[PDB]
RNA sequence: UGCUGAAAGCAUCUAAGCACGAAACUUGCCCCGAGAUGAGUUCUCCCUGACCCUUUAAGGGUCCUGAAGGAACGUUGAAGA
RNA sequence: CGAUGUCGGCUCAUCACAUCCUGGGGCUGAAGUAGGUCCCAAGGGUAUGGCUGUUCGCCAUUUAAAGUGGUACGCGAGCUG
RNA sequence: GUGAAGAGGGAAACAACCCAGACCGCCAGCUAAGGUCCCAAAGUCAUGGUUAAGUGGGAAACGAUGUGGGAAGGCCCAGACAGUCGAGUCGGCCUGCGCGGAAGA
């Protein structure tokens, strides 16, 4: 609606392809690509598709995603995390990132195609690519090994958080 | 015996 | 989680939202405010 | 990989130099023969046939000599199939031998069970046996009851009754092997395995790893 | 003057070919079940199978409608006690997709011997080549 | 439990899309299994004679022939009422 | 009512799930260990004795656990009495 | 009122419900209840709506930005509402159809 109704203004050095609804925004970062919604009418403005009950709802999914499709290829993602610990390390090798999280096995989470990591301290990752939803999965995915707890805050949390702590009761 | 007894 | 047929805002931080088929309860205050099976 | 077929000798004991007796089956293991190659194309799956032993010339069909004929191996007393992994491959007339097995730890052994015939509850499905006193009438080794009531009001399919016993296809899996000896065609597993003396025996690399 | 019937004998029975892709499933198989019974006919005749040999092919491509690719439950009843079985539509194309046609049109389909007979014309392929050219199957729209 | 994400400028695991998730489910392991009448496949073996008649047809006889194999009988079995 | 053998035990079970254990989770007045409570889950497992006709129960000692129900208060043309 | 003492058709099957009262024959026709995609006779009929739950094809208090319609109201280009901004927005009422509540051998 009027997220839809707000065009994404394409800057210089992107180019686009509209196969149809196979859409192909590339520019410096990468090439990324989605198929829109059959409700949705790109053309950057995105509108409803007549003979279709949830066009306008569609149609502003598309907008949002093809607006981070622009931030991936010129400016591209960032998500940075901190090891919270004692003992809680990070590295990097390659696409693998080398974690221990006071487990008693090593935990080496295999990174996928569009995204790179970075160790600037022991205690911290910060991985970069261009597709917003995989930085956000890769990010989501390391969390998970050992999610930060609420009472000491102990474990991996986005350097974004406000991790809610307390108390360990009375007595 | 009785099926169904008293 | 709260499973209950009556489920209800208890916050005002408490959000209700349908996921699937089911009403739930999403309070982002309080843990103890998150319900289902509305 | 492929299996062979060998024959149950009996069983023994090795004893090692540290003091363990291990009870071992000896099987032995004449050459298998590859009698036919089946094809993705021509049969839709892969394997080799095999004969290992000997038959009477005279007791060997038209049909069997001209199978062996084409092979281009003398008859053996059966013919067995072995799946083909990806990767293997062998030919016609190529004799396989025991040495297949001499880095291989564990095997799974199939045969035919001894046969125990007719088999009561009591042996074939060890039912409990009722009193021996107590006042039992004609009720020592029967099986009790074989159903509810009315509701269902007849006897569920696999209930355990009497009936044949043994004399059936047994595998038994993860067996060591204790000793492979290609001069004598002997293979020791460490264990019993299915079947009376002289038996056929299909080994094949354990399947658990 | 008495009714006509058809004569097994001399019934007349053609070859056809449907292409099950994108069909909804209940729509294809009642036009199925109709001329396999052979009701299309004049010479239709309740105990006589006067219908045609239809070929389906691409029966893996047929379509169902709302959420019945995944909540259409397909159960049999393997005789043992507690043998109830289960599949999903989607489990049922992905094993077995000639299945989903077949079963759908057998339960259109008269029970008893005759049903039976008239159910064997029907020759359903999961994809787009049948073996059958020799019978020369006209194509049918339905 | 999430990721991305509008409808609803925010928020939102969900509507479009994407991921994870249990001794349950489908497999994987073992056994039966083509009467699976939808009766499947592969390999090998065997038979390569004449005549007559009638209602002339997937017709019935006659003489010659008798294979591959099977069964039967016997000696039997760690197989078996 | 021209008979549907009637408690409990034994033998043999089979199903439901409102789950006793084992498996997966959310909340906790969850530091940990251990609990509480609710959700998912029926794959498999789920004592032996003393007392009593007992069902049940109490008790002893175990166990990961000693589930709750339906099946003519499952089962006497199967046994007991 | 029906059954009893009543057949036929419908309600899957079903004395007592719905339609309807069998003198006999017909390989004629029209209708009732109830029906018309296939089993299975007849509309894959027409036009306009609604529902997305297989609701339809079992159930309550109560719960909820499901979705359709209606009548009013507060606030607003002296810029609302949600996070300078630039058009609608907020919350109640009456109603249609759905959703949860919903465990058994
Ligand atoms: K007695
Ligand atoms: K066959
Ligand atoms: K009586
Ligand atoms: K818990
Ligand atoms: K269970
Ligand atoms: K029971
Ligand atoms: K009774
Ligand atoms: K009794
Ligand atoms: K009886
Ligand atoms: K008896
Ligand atoms: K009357
Ligand atoms: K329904
Ligand atoms: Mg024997
Ligand atoms: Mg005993
Ligand atoms: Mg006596
Ligand atoms: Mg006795
Ligand atoms: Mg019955
Ligand atoms: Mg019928
Ligand atoms: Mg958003
Ligand atoms: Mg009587
Ligand atoms: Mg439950
Ligand atoms: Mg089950
Ligand atoms: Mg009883
Ligand atoms: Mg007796
Ligand atoms: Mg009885
Ligand atoms: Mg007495
Ligand atoms: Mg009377
Ligand atoms: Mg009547
Ligand atoms: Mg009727
Ligand atoms: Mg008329
Ligand atoms: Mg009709
Ligand atoms: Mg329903
Ligand atoms: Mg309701």
């Amino acid at each position: 609606s009027r997220v839809a109704k707000a065009p994404v203004v394409v800057p210089a050095g992107v180019d686009v392809k509209i196969n149809g609804q196979v859409i192909t925004i590339k520019g410096k970062n990468g090439e990324l690509t989605r198929t829109l919604n059959d409700a949705v009418e790109v053309k950057l403005t995105f509108g409803p598709r007549d003979g279709y009950a949830d066009g306008w709802a569609q149609a502003g999914t598309a907008r949002a995603l093809l607006n981070s499709m622009v931030i991936g290829v010129t400016e591209g993602f960032t998500k940075k995390l901190q090891l919270v610990g004692v003992g809680y390390r990070a590295a990097v090798k390659g696409n693998v990132i080398n974690l221990s999280l006071g487990f008693s096995h090593p935990v080496d989470h295999q990174l996928p195609a569009g995204i790179t990591a970075e160790c600037p301290t022991q205690t911290e990752i910060v991985l970069k690519g261009a597709d917003k939803q995989v930085i956000g999965q890769v990010a989501a995915d390391l969390r998970a090994y050992r999610r930060p707890e609420p009472y000491k805050g102990k474990g991996v949390r986005y350097a974004d958080e406000v991790v809610r702590t307390k108390e360990a009761k009375k007595k | 015996k009785c099926i169904r007894a008293p | 989680m709260k499973v209950r047929a009556s489920v209800k805002k208890l916050c005002r931080n408490c959000k209700i939202v349908k996921r699937d088929g089911v009403i739930r309860v999403i309070c982002s205050a309080e843990p103890k405010h998150k319900q289902r099976q509305g | 990989m492929i299996g062979l077929v060998g024959k149950k000798v009996g069983m023994t004991r090795i004893f090692t130099e540290d003091g363990v007796s291990i009870p071992v089956t000896v099987i032995e293991v004449e050459a298998n023969r590859v009698t036919q190659v089946k094809d993705l194309a021509n049969d839709g799956y892969r394997a080799i046939q095999v004969t290992t032993g000997a038959k009477k010339a005279n007791r060997v069909t038209k049909p069997e000599a001209g199978h062996f004929a084409k092979a281009g191996v003398e008859a053996g007393r059966g013919l067995w199939e072995f799946r083909l992994a990806e990767g293997e491959e062998f030919t016609v007339g190529q004799s396989i031998s025991v040495e297949l097995f001499a880095d291989v730890k564990k095997v799974d052994v199939t045969g035919t069970s001894k046969g125990k015939g007719f088999a009561g509850t009591v042996k074939r499905w060890n039912f409990r046996t009722q009193d021996a006193t107590h006042g039992n009438s004609l009720s020592h080794r029967v099986p009790g009851s074989i159903g509810q009531n009315q509701t269902p009001g007849k006897v569920f399919k696999g209930k355990k009754m009497a009936g044949q016993m043994g004399n059936e296809r047994v595998t038994v899996q993860s067996l060591d092997v204790v000793r492979v000896d290609a001069e004598r065609n002997l293979l020791l597993v460490k264990g019993a395995v299915p079947g009376a003396t002289g038996s056929d025996l299909i080994v094949k690399p354990a399947v658990k790893a | 003057m008495k009714t006509f019937t058809a004569k097994p004998e001399t019934v007349k029975r053609d070859w056809y070919v449907v292409d099950a892709t994108g069909k909804t499933l209940g729509r294809l198989a009642t036009e199925l079940a109709r001329r396999l019974r052979g009701k299309h006919k004049a010479e239709y005749t309740p105990h006589v199978d006067t219908g045609d040999y239809i070929i389906v092919l691409n029966a893996d491509k047929v379509a169902v409608t709302g959420n019945k690719r995944t909540d259409k439950v397909y159960y049999h009843h393997t005789g043992h006690i507690g043998g109830i079985k289960q599949a999903t539509f989607e489990e049922m194309i992905a094993r077995r997709p000639e299945r989903v046609i077949e079963i759908a049109v057998k339960g259109m389909l008269p029970k008893g011997p005759l049903g039976r007979a008239m159910f064997r014309k029907l020759k359903v392929y999961a994809g787009n080549e049948h073996n059958h050219a020799a019978q020369q199957p006209q194509v049918l729209d339905i």
